[PDB]
């Protein structure tokens, strides 16, 4: 933690509503999906949850 | 010359007799391990080509760990 | 190469605009000169009275 | 309700394709409304080389100040995009500067200019390293392709897509990819490959970028009644859930399908001749709408004589709706063709129906496709010897 | 994780690719750099992400020994993993500790 030795510090928070979405969105692109999931109410389902 | 692929092993596979006789009925309450074991590797060997239409990955290898007995 | 100029080579005055530009297993059937099946069931229906 | 927002980005706009298709069409030329249309998504994407290429097939007059004003708007809009692939070739990582590739050749494909989107996406290709946006690039050039109907650019892209697909397991865009095979299928005729692909995707449709889904199920519809047997169109169309809930908003499409289904052959008729005039206005079904229709009346005329071992002439008039010289012209014709198993009777006016083996049938295609085959290779062998 | 995928860009493209940029910015290219977050948040993601994309070689330090024979038949000391991390430059050298 001396400065000079790490010369940046990054921050990965837990996603929120829209990073969840995002990741989910990501995820499911691998799988057979019927059209029209929802997948923003399954992101609001999931508060607190990491990648 | 090259040998037949099955030939040339120090370990051979379970013959009719040396099958156990433990069945899942005999297993009692472990229906959470059982449907896990099932679905990774006894549903994969029967159903691979509704894994790869449903897109799930089925796992290579399975460890079953917890306490002794 | 010996080409063919002995032959001549009448004009071509075609159309370099993609005329057919396909590839089927076409058939001479969709050649048949006939109106379409609208017009020749729209005839029928009233030479029926209907 | 974000149903849209989850296609593919609308360059080429397809809708562009279709009204010039209405336009070439002698019926629809003068339409005013389709060449507003036209001129409005000209005006809004400033397409100048479209715009050319209009004016020049169509012999148009093409507006001077409308012109200017929109190759001004695209000149300086390449040189806005120019200058941000130079800064980002210079400070900026090489994501940037692929970004600033893709929206100069998304720009290039907005506005026609069809040759330099095509270079400019084989140069965003050759450096881009994310595997999905490969396939995406991909994916514009399969439109890009379908907008001009170029079957080698169709075809490529549809093998690299494939093999993309199989490298990254995008179920997604294998999706994607098979809506796109299907209308391409449906361009060429192959209404059962196309049939294949549109039953296989008509519950995970999202290429809102080609048609809507309602469009997309009169497609599936329209290609299955010709494609499938009668079980498989009862279990995949007749009794699919997903088309059955599109039909409740497609009445003619539904009656046109069960009038088939349920054996009523004079509402068949009068939706067939419906689908037709559907057929001809659609730039897709376009060369085939002569052909598809044909093949319809053939199934329906099967179907007639499929279970009855002879069919007096009048019962078939009746049934369609037509005359009896009219079921005669049309029966002779499809039988001469080899596509009906019967013969008639004109004396007493009796279609008797014939069951020739399967091996007729399977020897004649043999002959047929090794004929085929054979002419290729000796034309082969001629180009090899000299 | 775009502002994360920037700021690590900013720190590790740019030292590679552009060394110029720190030159005339008259300070020392970054050599070092922490992802804190809980776990499943995508380090290890963004990490390999920002190693393929700059064509870094990603080399994972787990201190196994399994490996060890492949780092070098000495294994007295870690930094005899720098010989073949040289051999591979430019290269992002990636430990995550489990806690
Ligand atoms: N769910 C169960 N129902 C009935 N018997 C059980 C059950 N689980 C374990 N046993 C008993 O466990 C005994 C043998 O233990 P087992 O070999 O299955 O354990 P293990 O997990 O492989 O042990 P170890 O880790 O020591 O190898 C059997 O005699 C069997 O009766
Ligand atoms: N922000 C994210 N976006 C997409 N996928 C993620 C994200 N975070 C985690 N994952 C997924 O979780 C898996 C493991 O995450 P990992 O990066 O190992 O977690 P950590 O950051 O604790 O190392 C990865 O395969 C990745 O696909
Ligand atoms: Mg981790």
């Amino acid at each position: 933690l001396r400065p000079g030795r790490i010369d940046r510090k990054i921050e990965f928070p837990p996603p929120n509503e829209e990073a969840r979405l995002d990741i989910l969105k990501i995820h499911s692109r691998k799988m057979n999906l019927t059209r029209g999931i929802n997948l923003r109410k399954i992101a609001e389902l999931m508060p607190g949850a990491s990648g | 010359d090259v040998l037949p692929p099955e030939a040339d092993s120090s370990i051979m596979m379970l013959t009719s007799d040396q099958k156990p006789d433990v069945m899942y009925a005999d297993i009692g309450g472990m229906d959470i391990q059982k449907q896990e074991v099932r679905e990774a590797v006894e549903l994969p060997l029967t159903h691979f080509e509704l894994y790869k239409q449903i897109g799930i990955d089925p796992p290579r290898g399975v460890l079953m760990y917890g306490p002794p007995g | 190469d010996d080409e063919f100029e002995e032959f001549p080579a009448e004009d071509w005055a075609g159309l370099d605009e993609d005329e057919d530009a396909h590839v089927w297993e076409d058939n001479w059937d969709d050649d048949n000169v006939e109106d379409d099946f609208s017009n020749q069931l729209r005839a029928e229906l009233e030479k029926h009275g209907y | 309700e974000n149903l849209e927002e989850e296609g593919l980005p609308k360059n080429p706009d397809l809708r562009i394709a279709q009204l010039r298709f209405l336009l070439s069409l002698p019926e629809h030329r003068g339409d005013a409304a389709v060449r507003d249309e036209l001129m409005a998504a000209v005006r809004d994407n400033n397409m100048a080389p479209y715009y050319e290429a209009l004016c020049k097939s169509l012999d148009w007059q093409i507006d001077v100040d409308l012109l200017n004003k929109m190759k001004k708007a695209n000149e300086d809009e390449l040189k806005r995009l120019d200058e941000e692939l130079e800064d980002a070739e210079k400070n900026l990582g090489e994501s940037e500067i692929r970004d600033a590739m893709m929206a100069k050749a998304e720009y290039l494909c907005r506005i026609g200019d069809k040759e330099g989107a095509l270079t400019a996406f084989r140069k965003t290709y050759d450096k881009t390293v994310a595997l999905g946006h490969r396939l995406d690039i991909v994916f514009y050039l399969l439109r890009i392709g379908l907008f001009y109907m170029d079957n080698d650019l169709i075809t490529r892209n549809t093998e690299k897509a494939k093999s993309l697909i199989e490298e990254g397991g995008d179920w997604d865009r294998r999706n994607r990819l098979k809506v796109y095979q299907g209308l391409y299928c449906v361009a060429i005729r192959d209404f059962k490959q196309a049939a294949e692909l549109f039953l296989d995707t008509v519950s995970t449709f999202t290429s809102y970028e080609l048609m809507d889904y309602k469009t997309f199920v009169t497609y599936t519809v329209y290609v299955s009644m010709i494609a499938l047997e009668r079980p498989d169109l009862r279990e995949k169309v007749i009794k699919g859930a997903e088309i059955l809930e599109v039909l409740h908003s497609l009445p003619a499409v539904r009656q046109y399908l069960f009038s088939l289904y349920e054996c009523r052959y004079s509402v068949f008729f009068q939706s067939l001749a419906v689908v037709e005039q559907e057929m001809k206005k659609d730039w897709l079904f376009a060369p085939h709408y002569r052909y598809y229709v044909r093949e319809m009346r053939i199934h329906a005329y099967s179907q007639l004589l499929e279970s009855y071992r002879s069919l007096t002439l009048g019962y078939m008039a009746e049934a369609f709706g037509v005359g009896v010289e009219f079921i005669d012209q049309e029966l002779s014709r499809f039988i001469a063709a080899g596509r009906l198993h019967c013969k008639i009777d004109k004396v007493n006016e009796i279609v008797e129906t014939n069951r020739p083996d399967s091996k007729n049938w399977q020897y004649q295609e043999t002959i047929k496709k090794g004929d085929l085959l054979l002419n290729r290779v000796q034309k082969l062998s001629r180009v090899i010897n000299m | 994780l775009d502002k994360q995928i920037k700021e690590i860009k900013e720190v590790i493209e740019l030292p590679v690719k552009h060394p110029e940029l720190f030159e005339a910015l008259g300070i020392a290219q970054p050599k070092g750099v922490l992802l804190y977050g809980p776990p499943g948040t995508g380090k290890t993601l963004l990490a390999r992400a920002v190693a393929h994309h700059t064509d870094c070689t990603f080399i994972r330090v787990s201190g196994s020994e399994l490996v060890q024979k492949f780092i070098g038949e000495g294994a007295r000391m870690v930094r005899e993993l720098f010989v073949m991390a040289r051999e591979h430059a430019p290269s992002i050298i990636f430990m995550d500790e489990i806690d």
